[PDB]
Order: C-alpha cells, then structure tokens, then sequence
C-alpha cells in the first residue's frame, strides 16, 4: 500500500508523550458529574493561601506545637533580632514543609513576590511596636535594627488590629530562582526587631506569643515539574 | 474532518470514545426555628467554599420515592456539652452528623431513614477578660479520618470507638502504640501537631477555619453546605464533616498557675431531608 | 486560559493617607490580597509570565509506576507449577503518585495504562527459548477467576484481554470514568455495616474506612506459551497516567511515611523536621 | 533570504580622478568596502552563486556526539553490584561542538537528543540472554538521586523518562530553551560569591567563572531487566542537534588544546603555528 | 491544515510545542555633567556594534521596585593611573565595572545597591613627536576570561586577584606554570600572543577596536553599550567588559635606547541605574 | 487499518535529517528574548572584518610577537621581493588561521574576490612608494620588480594616509576552488617591491615596519560544510 | 516515503479493539435475509418478562 | 479616622493606630527649587528614593 | 505618636549642609512620667526622619569633618 519510512524515535516510550490508544471499554455508560463545593483548577491557587511558619526549631521544640510561637517579653529596649530567616521558599528548614513550600518541591525554577502576616496574642491591655526587615542579597545579613532599618522594612504598631503584613518584592537579577540552596540565585535575609518595648500594666501577663504565616502574591510562578524528597519507599505495597 | 490549533498544528480523532483521545462586623443574630443567637465581639462568618446550604434538584436526585424535609421541627440550634480549657489541653474533635444523633426530632429522623443529607451552622463560644491572652483555631475538615492506636494492625477501630457523640474526643501529645494482643483497645490515636492524620497542623489552614483570639473575639461561626462524592448518603454510616478545635497559644491569666474558662458549641442543621422509611434503627453504640 | 500572562506591576509613588491595606486580622479566616504597590515604590513593568505548567492538567500528566507483577515459564524436566500473576487494581502500592493525588479529596479522570515487560534466565544452562506471548486479562468484580494457568476463563469470552509479543513495543490501553458514585473519594470516613443490639457483636464488625466504592476488580497475567526446558522469568511494569482530571477539597500534603493504605502512622517516624536556631540565617 | 544571489559585476573602463578610493585609514576602526570594480577593469558578470549555506541555522544543523555512557548487567553468580550510569549534562566533554559554538559569546537555541546504544558479552562462556530494556531518566536539580539500580526514585511520578528496546531505532526528544536567562551564556566572567572582610576567608571562596546559570539536571540510565547468568556491557551514545538558533557577540575560535571547562591552556601546548620562510611562496 | 512551500512540497506540524517542529575627524569634544575633554587628531570614535547605550525599558524590566538613577553625580569622566610605555612593555588590561570602585559616587551606588547597569566611554590618551615610531591596538571585549597560572586545577583565582581596580594588570611573552603546591598563588597568567585566553592575537579585530598610530592620532575613543544575558545584575560579582592595550608595533624614538611615553585612560558612566538598596557592602580586597 | 509498506531506509539514523520528535517538557513557560547587541546572521558577516596576517613564521619569530611585522629599511634601491604569499586562503600556513581561513576550514569550496590591507607604522618624517603585485597562476612566480609588473598591482605612496587596499579579483577556470593545496585550482602570487627605497632625515629612526590584513568582499561565498584539523582531542572530558 | 513513527501499542491483540481486515471471500454472493418473527434488539428486552422464582428451596 | 496613618517612602513604610492627625509646619509641604528662583547655574542632582526614605535615630 | 511635616526654610534658595542647621527638634515633658505606685518607671521614645524633595549642587572631592 500507502510507502512509508521509518523515523528514529519508533517503538519507544516516553511517559510524558500524548497519544491515543485503544479504548478496552467501549460503549461504556459513564457517570455524570454533579456540582461538589470547593473545585481547584491550579496548584497556585493553594499556594496563595497562608499556613504557619515553624519558626522555632530547637532540639527541644522540634516536631510538637511549641515551634510555631515565638516569644516576647516586656523587657528593656534592645537591639538584637527576635527572629532571623533566610528567603529561600523551597529549602529554607522553617519554610520548606509549609505548603508553599511542599508545592515549590514539586518545581525546579519559581518567580513572584511574597507576603508575611504576623499575629499578637498577648492580653488586649500590652502594647507595642515591631519592625519587620527584608535585606536584598550581597552584604553582611544584618544583625542590629541599625542596619535592618536600610533595607526594606515596616513598622507595625500593635493596636486594635492585632495582624500585620509584609510585602517582599520580586528583586532578582534572573527571570526564575532555583527551588534549592544556591549562591548565584539567593534571595536575601529577613529580621524582625523592637521598635520601642513591650509595655503591660499590673495583673497582666509579662510573657506573649506570635504567630507568622506566609503565601504568595497574584504574580507568582513556577515551572519544570520534578520530584520531591519529601516522601520515599522501601518496600514495595 | 480535522481539527486546527494552535502553537498551528493539526488533530484527528480516530475512536468513538473520548477517552481514547489524547489530552458592623462585631455584631451578629442568627435566628432558626424557634431559636436564637446574638454576638456582641464576632470576627464575621466563614461560608466553607463558598456555597451555601441547598435542598437536592431534580436533575441531581439518585432516589426516586418522595422525600421527608422535617424544616422547623429539625431545623434549629442544639447546644453541645461544654468543655473546660486550662493550660494542659491539646484539642478536641467532633463529627457531624454523628453528634447530633440524640437532638430532638433530628436524630428520630435519622434513624427512622436509610438515606439522609444536611448542611450545618457551627458556632463557637468562648469569652473570657481584658487580662486574659490565647488564642484557638478552629477548622472543618471534611472526610476527617483519624489514625489508630495499634502497630500491628492497621483500619481497626472500632465502630463504638469512633462514634463518641456529642462528647466527642481530644487530641494527645504523644503517640502511645497499644500492646494488648488479647483485648486490642481499637481507638483512635490523634495527635495534635499531625493534626491525628499525618499532615502538619501548619497546613491546617488549607480547610474552611477561623480563629479565636481571646483580645479580638469571643466567638466563631462556620456555615457548612453538604459534600459527598454522593447526592444522598447514609447518615448512620459514613460521617461527613469534623470539627476540629486546638489552642494555638496556650491560655495564660495574670500570674495564676491554673486559669480555666468554658468553651460551648451550637450546631443548627440545614435543608436536612430524608429518604426511606423503615423501622427505626438501633445501633449498638456501646 | 492557563497560558495567559499574569498582571503587570503598577507605578507608584510616596503615599500619605489615613487608609491603612498593612494592618488587617486574620481572625476573620481570609487572606489579606496586597501587592507590592501597597508597601513600596515601583515601576511599571510588562509581564510575560504565567502559569500554564501549574494547572491540574499539567501536574499530572506523566506515567507513574504503580506496581511490578512476576510470571515465570519453568523448566519442562521439574514438578513445579506454572505461575501466573494476580493484582488487585488500586494506586496505594506506591508513594509517589498516591502522595500527588491525596493533595485533594475527590477527583473524576480517565486512565491511561502502559505495560512494560522484561525477561530474563535464570539457570547458567546454555538451554534456549523461542519468542513468548503474554495474556493480560481484566476481571471485574464478581467474575471467575483462573486458578490455573491454562483452565477455561482464559477463553474470554467477555473479559477484555491484551496479547502481547516479547520485544515489540509496550502495550497501552485506555479507560474511561467508570466509578459507581458520582467521583472518586480518596478518603472515605465510615463504615460498611452498622452494628446492631440484637445481633451478635461479630455479625456487624467492619474495617475502618473500607468500602466497595473502591473494588475495581483484578489483573490477571499468564505466558502462553508451553515450558521450554529452561526457566524464563518476567517481571511487568504497569504505569498509570490519568487524563482529563478534575479534583475537589484540597488537604494538606503527607509528612510521615506512609503505613498501610490507610492515614495510620507508624512509632519512630513522627519527626519530620530538622533542627534550626531561631535567630539563624 | 540567504538563498538570494550575490551581487553582480558592472563594467568598468579606465580613469583618472583626484577620488582616492584605494588609500584608505584603519585606525579609524572601520573595514574599506572595496569591490574589483575600484581597482581594475572589468567585465559585466550576472551572478548566481549564494550564501544559503552559511547561514547560521545551516551551519549547527548537524547532530553531534556529547558523551558516551557506559551500563552493565551482571552474571547472576557473583557479587558485583548492577552498574547504571549518571551523566551531568553538558556539551564541554568534545571539543568540536564546543568550538563551534564558542565562536560567539551568547546563544538561545531548542535542542534535539538521539540515543545510539551498543551492546556485547563479556565473557567467552556461551550463555546466552533476552533482549535487554534500558530506562533513561532526568532528574532536575533538586531532585532526589538514584543510590541503586532499583530503588523508588524510578518510579518517575514527575520525572520525564524513556524505556527503549534494544534493536529498534535510536531514541529521539526534543527539548526547548529552558535557561533561566535571556540566553545562554558561553562565557561568565564572575563569581557566585563575593567575599567579606567579616566574615572567614573560606566562607566567601568560589570558582572563577562558575555560577547556576549552567546547572541543568543529570541524566540517569539503567538497564531494567534482572541479571542473566551472564554479564553484558552497553555502551550510549548521545547526539545534540541545536535548532532554531540564534547567537550573539562573536568571537574569535579556540586555538590550541582545550584544558578542562574553562579558558585555562596546559605548558607545552602553545605553539599553533609552523614554519614558513618570509619570501618562499 | 498543511504549509504548502517551494522547493513545492507540503509539511504539517503534528505537536503543540514548536520545540518539537523540524527546523573635521581630527576634531572632537565631549561633555558629561561637570567634565570635558577635548581632542585635535582623532580617528573619528567607534560605537560597539552600532549600538548607544540606554535606559533599561519597562518591556524588559526584571525587578519590580523603583531604581535610582543618579545621572550627573555618576556619569561623568574618572581618570585612571597613567601607565609607561617602554621597548619592554607587553600590554595592559582592565576589567569594566571593575575600575570605578573607588570613584566618587559612583562607587558608593555601586557598593550600596544589589542591582545596577550601565554603559561607557573609554577615551586612551597618548602624544608623542613627529620623529617618534610606534602602534597600539585598543580593544573591548566582553566576558574577557583570562587563564590562570596553575597546570593542576582550573579556575582557581582568587576574587582578589582577578579584580586589580583601577590599577590593572599586564600582560606576559611566556607561560609560567606556578608550582608551590602549599601555598598557590591563584592569580591570572595571560600571554599576549594568546590575547591570554587561548586565541590568536591576530583575530582579536573582531571585537571592537581602535588603533593609535604615533604618525597618525594620539587618542582613541570607544562606546560601549551595556551587554549581558540578563536585563540587569550585580556589578560587585560580574565584568561586563574589558579593556586590552598591546603594542602592535614597538616604540622607537631616533637613536635613544630608552624612550618612554605615558598612556591615560579616562572612563565616562553613561545611563547607569541601580537597584535593590541595603546596607552597603564591605570587601575583602586584599 | 491504512494499509502501508515500509521502503528502503526505515529505523537509520541520518545526522543531517529534520523530522519532528516528541517534547519532553509539555507546556513550558519559555523566557522571552530581549534585544542584545551585536547578532550574527551569517558566517560570511564575520569573515569580511579584516584580520592581521602572521607573515615571518620564522623558526625564531613564529609563535610570537614578531610573527606580524614586516621590516622595512632605508637601504639603496633594490628590486628584490620583500614578501611573497601564495593564494591559497584555508592552507597557506601564513593565512590558514587568520578568521577567514578559520571560517574556510569548516567547508570544501569557497569563490570570490579578495582584499589586503597594508598599513605603514614608521616615523611622519619618513616617505617611499611601493608596489604590490599579484600574478595569476600559470607562469613562474615573479621574483624581481620587472616580472612583478606584468601582473595585476597597485603602486603605493606613504603620505598622510597610511593604508593602501588591492583587491585580488576572481580569477579562476571552475566555479569553486578547494579549501586544500591542489595544482588543479591553484590560486596566484602575491608580492610586494619597492618602487622608489625609503628615505628619511637625520634623528629618526632607519628602521619600520608594516602590517598587513586580509578579508573578502561582498561577492565571497563557500559551500560543502565539513569538519576542521584545527582541533582534537585524545580523552573524553 | 511517508516518515512515520511508531507509538506504545504497536503489534498488540485487544479483543475488544475495533479494526478493518481483508476479506477472505471476496466477490461473494450473500444469501439476502426474510422477515422471521421474534427479533431482539436489546438484552434488556429479555429481563422485562416475568419468570418463575424458586422459593422453597429446601434440601428435599 | 485621625486615629489611624500610614507612610510610604521608597522602600520604607509606618503605620499608627492611635495618631492625633499631623502637623503641615505653616500649611506649606515640602517641593523642589523652581527655575524663578534658584542662584546655581549647573545641574543639581535629585537621588529620590536612594535617599528619599525613613531612617530610625537611636532610642 | 506625633508627626511634623517640615518643608525647606531659609533666608538663601540653597545653602551649605555642613555649616549651618535649618531645624532643631526639641522634646520636653510637659507633665512627668507617673506609673501606678513603682518609684522608678520608664518608658522609651523613638524617632524616624525621613528627607524629602532634597537636591544637591557642586559636585567635588568628599568632605571629611573633624568631628571629634
Ligand atoms: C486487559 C486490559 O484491559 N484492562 C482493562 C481495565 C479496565 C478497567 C480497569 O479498572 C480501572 C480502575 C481504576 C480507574 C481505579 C483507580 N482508582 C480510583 C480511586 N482509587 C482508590 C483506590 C483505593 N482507595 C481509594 C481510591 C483507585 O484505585 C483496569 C483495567
Ligand atoms: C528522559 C529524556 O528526557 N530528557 C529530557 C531533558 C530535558 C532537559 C534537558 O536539559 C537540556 C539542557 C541543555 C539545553 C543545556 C545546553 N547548554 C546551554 C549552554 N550550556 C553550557 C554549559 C556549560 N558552560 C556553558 C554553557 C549547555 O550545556 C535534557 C534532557
Ligand atoms: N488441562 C488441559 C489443557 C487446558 C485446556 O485445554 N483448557 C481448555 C478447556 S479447560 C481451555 O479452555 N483453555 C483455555 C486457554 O488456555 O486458552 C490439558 O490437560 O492439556
Ligand atoms: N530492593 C527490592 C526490589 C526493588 C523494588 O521493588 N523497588 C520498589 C520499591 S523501593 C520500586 O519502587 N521500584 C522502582 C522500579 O524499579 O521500577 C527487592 O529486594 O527486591
């Protein structure tokens, strides 16, 4: 019949190949679908929703609840940082088991701006003020509110409103960042500080906690699907 | 017959089935039946998903017999038991509908059928002072499955065990692996910072939740439509949603070692209806 | 569509103003929607990205190894009996796939199955084979199943079957949805019986979790051919790609290994967390 | 288009002008435009001859070996692990693609992989063995790496990967651009750290022109079938076309022995040119 | 849907992805902010591959915040060290942004930003007499790697060594293989034949260039756009361009044995602009 | 199904063949290209920059400096070549590795015109004329000024510009020419004399020198890409 | 000729596939079919009738 | 209303929930040097956002 | 919390930073610090300033002040 030749790439299989194949069910009568609550058509989507921060990781505090809350004091002003993070979403011990950081180890290169809230809950008669820093990449990571206070920051004044929220820009010198720990590609260093201290009455608790939680921003995205670390096996079943 | 993209390129489907083809806010009331709930320090409500409560449609309707819809005499707010938080509580957990399995005409309703659905109004009350700091989380899972007590054996809790009812459970610390081979206790094993199930409670957030902080609000208020992968269901059976509550900053008062306040739940059903009438059913829940 | 670039970023200025975007509370259960406009100064700038490679379509359209099967042809001058393999069809005998699908808790696909087949000797005897053929045959639930190699079920009059030839390329088949509810629930919480007072304690037990929602029925594999007087043992891959997916009621990711095909955890692997000092970089 | 003819010849007869096209000045920078036409006389000449040929896509559009790759199965009666092989991708292991793509300083081009695999017995002994399968899988940075011939890292849930019988034709992909660049940088003249007078002198050390930019995955291949009782050896060999090319900033070819990755020369090597006396044609 | 072409022949694209488809001049005078330079026998200038430098567009901006452009307190004529030129001499090189680290403002923007880019005007001075002999080759390239001085690992050099400053390095007429294995030098070894990486001298004119001919001109001007892969990146780890000067032909001055002439260099910024401000930065440089 | 019929050639694998393959990475999110200076569109764009010629490959002088001046002197009038040159452009081993004769040793055939370069780097106080001269072949090679001067050839004159062309036309019997040493295409002399000697005052320097450049011209094309000996290699990687 | 390449599933038996084959018996001359009482469209034709149903089912 | 503030320059913000409103020094905000009045003659530089910003003194 | 908004004032249009200071900030209780009944409390009191709209002219070699 029809001539024909054959190419190289013949009798093989690539799995992530689309084509149609013969269906051993035909004429089967298939279910119809109804309307379910709660439909996700992307993974960014799950990623734009915030989740806690286990910002504590001692040998002590690992892998129970206390390594979520970070605490403070009514001390005499410092200068010292209260917590110290470096920016890498996918490698990072405190941000790689968030949920952002589950779906980044299914990626190889990520891109976008992200947000930080932190929560106060201490007593509705303590007040204060916070200072929360982001520092680009290239310098000294910062270690006093003197040289935090340089690079991008806010001042949160804790009132009323006891939640407060951090924009980190997308400045990067390449289109995408690498989802591991690399020089060419870091993000820079994130700190947070006293403003002025933690002030309380009498009868009142001298000791508080706060919450972090971190997502991304409507112009956030990732590519080349991998596999992940995060699970393994060595029995089959 | 050929069918033209672009990247164009050129498709042609060659079987008859397609799967061969390649591919203000403060205050609130709430009022139901012939009762009523008002709120003074709310933090607004939460609509799970987005969808609220609705009766069943025609063109979604398994069963053909006429169904049962009790409204007002089902309808309504139950108030659960209270339950105490100190500085040594780790959580607890109810399922719905197996929680209100004795309220009124609703559980009568649910055993005298063999097919039921519902959605539900959760409220949450916990108020204490000025002086007072801690804060709660609260979330709906649906499909909340917990994991067992035993290493040997795996799925084998038991159908009491797992039906407590409106006292529900807690949360522990620490996993204690049972070693009784000759009377296996079949319980539930839930750990809080896995959340009982092995993910992270970080995550936690990714289900409908709010959260209680003592210096903000005193009360919660999640609206919960019904989910299945099925129109109608077996009430006695299968469970569809779990309450699940954990303090996420321990409670702390003043300088006393040992402050407690009261935590009380609310649970209204909604568009609740019924499908296949027979003698009542009596489980054995002991 | 999915290909479409994301928003462009906006300039702005200094700003001085009463409102405040920064401060919100996250008691209400919502996330704050800010974008870097509303903390700093910026430039206008033209996206090109997007996010065509996160969508539920592209996260799962590879082929995952779902499970190995074993046949053997044995020697003719022996006593032993031909094997052939049986599995029970389900996604949990990996971690992989089954990880990537529990991220949601109902999904509807059709199915996309891939044979890979090997072989090899197993005796130093320079003995010879001649070319084999492999007789995969798929029985639903309820149907007879072979308890020989070479009894009456393997005539198929109803069961589809696939014959396939050593050497030549892996076999493929496709599948449509083909559940009894209305999708597929990964997590099923509740019982198939409910016990009852006036019967006996044992006539209403159950497992936890368990339902016939998920009996798919068996894959039943054989070599035709008669035994040669060398063994010949073949092992089959079997991978899975699901296509025209949709999924409901995201949940969080596993973070212990995995124990059974249920969500029980096992002692001595609850840490998954390594150390790290608070005030560390 | 290339294929479009050179220019033709225009007569020209004899002159006498102060114009002085012939004398010119090169330190200006520039090159003198001179045609035959300036200095002699000539003919009327239609031209048929072309520069398609040249073009750029025309002078990449040929498939050049990368690397060899080498994979065992052993004899079932010793103790020596299965061999499988990792590859780091990279076109600096030859020197001739090497060199013609580093006439220029950038580039962007999609590419283009065949697979040429070889196999022979090892062994004198007459045993005999089944057509063999061979998987290649690449793994991105960041992604768990294969430790044994047959752990679960081979399941390749999201890692793209090819199963190829031996005897067929070669294997074949095609992969786009993927750098996370503009375009792929040749040459780096950098580092990926920059040292602090704080901190220790080795905590800010690094190599002379390395960076990320040029960190692409591996390349993992094994053979799937178990071992016979006797041993194979196979060899693979990869070819890279590059297609749709385009380049940027030329420079001049390398003239004498490559000496590792980089712009390093090895003693003993710098003397490229012969002997050739000043007046001997 | 098939492409019809000449040769006719007919092709059709049987994929989504288009990865898988089958393939007066004497004079001259500049101004930059408060600097000027004036010039009486020029060569006319050369502009890099036709190209004027430019500000970088929104259609291809990278980061997202709003970057600083100082203008007239950074673009502006720096004068580098002036250089001998003797019958000894092998050439000089300097590496772009490498030179200005230390010049007014424009080092301070450079060290206290993480983002910048720019381009240049590079202006060689070099006056002799009417009975003095001699040429030189000026030429920018960029990504201009040199080799190091090691026969037993590659890519050794120290960030101090490969970053000289405004001072500058040399070249040499021999290879001088370093073999003090405990105590390396790591630094560069580049010959001039070689252009000190591997390629012919001779070639170096594909590159961008001038040529100071004594009889001639006595200064040349070159104008460098800014080159890279990426839109914008960090000035303190990467050189975009380098600056080379080789005696093409020897200089001879009448019958002396040792004449000598001085070189100047003086570099210009132009439409430089920075982003991404911190702390400054603090080098180990020595 | 289609009945079909394989022919000659089905399952080789040709290197210099264009068919469609399969992706392996679907839905990629490719980065866009920006504008960069300096793109090359053709091979022939880079072998019309002129490039210095090595012309004293001494035993003393090649592998050097000195390897690309030509000395010149103020010595009595002589009518003796000061460097001869054949034209063969791929093998001659003074232009062999000029970029031209790189770019011709990638291919088989090559036609067109050429171009030389010479620029004067003596003292402004120095004056001559000179003559180049090129001789198609045929003939014996010329060797004094008389022989020269029958062939095609420019004369000259050192004044204020310093750079003289000669364009070497094409001047051939095939259409091509190989890029080998071949009697059969061989290609012509090039030589350069002095026409009058060079003379300077007193207190300037006797003796200069001269650089030459080579390049081709707007009607240069080749043809039959193939491989290179100006690269090897013994081990891999 | 035509360049073509072969996918998975190449050389396989289904016995649910659904394909042209050549005719064995070309040109033959079919015997035209009458009209015969009791045609069956469907097998859910046959389940619409009633049948008896053995209740007592008893060993005797 | 008054209670509330907040502040935005380059890369720098501040917010306050319990604020008396502001203060304008003689209801005159701060602007660059016109044309009609500026003695130099040569052109001034304007660093903006590099400089522009709140820096926080000592405690 | 307290903000001023200070815009440029002078007897020139531009002047020396260096020699001569246009503001001074001054801070004063106007009612002591008192606190229930402690005989020693204590509070802090911050400041951040920001320029604005600020330009420069004469560009030269830096100024190194004795400062000490
Ligand atoms: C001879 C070759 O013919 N093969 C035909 C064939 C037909 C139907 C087949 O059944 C496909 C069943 C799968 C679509 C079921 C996959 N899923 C859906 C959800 N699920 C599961 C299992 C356990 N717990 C929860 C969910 C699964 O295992 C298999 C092969
Ligand atoms: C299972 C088969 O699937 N294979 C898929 C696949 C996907 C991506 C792959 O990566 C391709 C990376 C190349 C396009 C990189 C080539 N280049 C670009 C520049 N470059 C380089 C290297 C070192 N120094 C400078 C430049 C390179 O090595 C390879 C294979
Ligand atoms: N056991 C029989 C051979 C098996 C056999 O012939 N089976 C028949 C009837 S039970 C069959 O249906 N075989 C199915 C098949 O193997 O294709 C023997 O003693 O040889
Ligand atoms: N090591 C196992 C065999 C390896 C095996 O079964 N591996 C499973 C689970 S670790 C797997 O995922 N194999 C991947 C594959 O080889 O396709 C044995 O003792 O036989």
């Amino acid at each position: 019949g029809l001539p024909v030749m054959n190419t190289p790439g013949s009798n093989q299989y690539l799995t992530a190949d689309n084509f149609q194949s013969p269906c051993a069910l035909p004429e089967f009568d298939v279910t119809p679908p109804i309307d379910i609550p709660g439909e996700v058509k992307n993974m960014m989507e799950l990623a734009e929703i915030d989740t806690m921060i286990p910002f504590d990781l001692s040998a002590t505090k690992k892998n129970t609840m206390e390594m979520y809350r970070v605490r403070l004091s009514d001390k005499p002003h410092t200068d010292d940082p209260i917590l110290c993070l470096s920016l890498s979403p996918a490698s990072d011990p405190r941000l790689s088991h968030t949920m952002l950081g589950e779906i980044l180890n299914y990626y190889t290169h990520w891109a976008g701006s992200l947000k930080f809230t932190f929560m106060f809950c201490g007593s509705m008669m303590a007040t204060g003020k916070l200072l929360v820093s982001y520092a680009p990449p290239g310098a000294d990571p910062p270690k006093k509110r003197k040289e935090a206070m340089l690079g991008t920051h806010v001042i949160w004044d804790i009132g009323l409103q006891s939640s407060c929220t951090m924009v980190v820009p997308w400045i990067s010198n390449t289109t995408y960042r690498l989802t591991i720990d690399d020089s060419f590609t870091e993000g820079g260093y994130i700190s947070v500080f006293y403003q002025t201290r933690i002030v309380v009455p009498l009868s009142t608790p001298r000791e508080m906690d706060i919450l972090g939680f971190v997502s991304a921003c409507n112009d956030f995205s990732v590519r080349l699907l991998r596999d992940t670390t995060h699970i393994e096996q060595k029995a089959l079943a | 017959g050929a069918q033209v993209s672009s990247q164009n390129y050129t498709t042609i489907n060659y079987y008859r089935d397609s799967a061969s083809n390649a591919a203000s806010d403060r205050v609130l009331q709430l009022t139901l039946g012939n009762s009523t709930i008002t709120a003074q320090e709310a933090a607004n409500s939460v609509v799970a998903y987005g969808r609220w409560p609705e009766y069943l449609r025609d063109s979604e309707a398994n069963p053909v017999d006429q169904p049962t819809e009790p409204e007002v005499a089902a309808c309504r707010f139950y108030t659960l038991d209270t339950v105490s938080w100190t500085k040594e509580s780790r959580g607890w957990w109810w399922k719905l509908p197996d929680a209100l399995r004795d309220m009124g005409l609703f559980g009568q309703n649910m055993y005298y059928h063999y097919l039921g659905r519902s959605g539900y109004t959760v409220h949450v009350q916990c108020n204490a002072s000025k002086f007072h700091q801690g804060a709660l989380g609260v979330f709906a899972v649906p499909e909340m499955c917990l994991a067992g007590d035993s290493n040997t054996t795996t799925m084998h809790t038991s159908y009491q065990n797992a039906n407590p009812g409106e006292k529900g459970g807690t949360f522990t610390g620490t996993f204690t692996p049972d070693n009784n081979q000759t009377s296996p206790a079949r319980r539930f094993c839930p750990v809080d910072y896995l959340l009982g199930n092995g993910t992270l409670l970080g995550n936690a957030f990714v289900f409908p939740h709010q959260i209680i902080n003592l210096r903000t609000n005193n009360c919660a208020t999640l609206v919960l439509p019904y989910v299945n992968s099925l129109s109608i269901d077996s009430m006695v059976k299968h469970n569809n949603w779990g309450i699940a509550i954990l303090p996420l900053a321990p409670l702390n008062f003043a300088s006393e070692s040992s402050p407690e306040i009261p935590i009380t739940l609310t649970i209204a059903p909604m568009c609740c209806e019924f499908n296949g009438l027979r003698n009542i059913t009596l489980p054995r829940l002991q | 569509t999915s290909r479409d670039a994301l928003p462009n970023t906006e300039a702005s200025g200094p700003t001085h103003s009463k409102e405040i975007p920064a401060l919100t509370a996250v008691e209400t259960g919502a996330t704050n929607p800010l974008v870097p406009s509303d903390t700093v100064q910026t430039r206008h700038v033209v996206q090109h990205r997007s996010r065509s490679e996160s969508s539920i379509e592209s996260f799962f359209a590879r082929g995952a190894c779902v499970t190995i099967m074993t046949v053997d042809n044995p020697a003719s001058t022996t006593n032993k009996d031909k094997l052939f393999a049986v599995w029970k069809i389900t996604y949990k005998d990996t971690v992989q796939l089954r990880r990537k699908l529990e991220f949601f808790t109902y999904s509807r696909f059709d199915m996309e199955l891939t044979f890979v087949v090997t072989a090899n000797f197993t005796e130093t005897n320079n003995g010879h084979a001649l070319n084999q053929v492999y007789q995969i045959m798929y029985v639903p639930p309820g149907a007879p199943v072979p308890e020989k190699w070479d009894d009456y079920t393997w005539q198929t009059s109803s069961n589809p079957s696939i014959f396939y030839t050593y050497g030549t390329a892996p076999a493929r088949i496709s599948v449509p949805y083909v559940g009894i509810s209305n999708a597929y629930s990964h997590f099923y919480d509740g019982f198939s019986k409910v016990p009852l007072k006036d019967q006996s304690a044992a006539l209403g037990d159950s497992l936890y979790g368990a339902a016939s929602l998920n009996d798919f029925g068996i894959l039943a594999v054989r070599v035709v051919n008669d035994p040669n007087p060398t063994k010949v043992t073949s092992k089959i891959r079997v991978y899975l790609k699901p296509k025209h997916i949709r999924v409901w009621c995201p949940r969080p990711p596993r973070a212990v290994a995995y124990y059974g095909p249920g969500v029980d955890y096992k002692d001595g692997t609850l840490t998954p967390l390594s150390t790290k000092d608070l005030t560390t970089y």
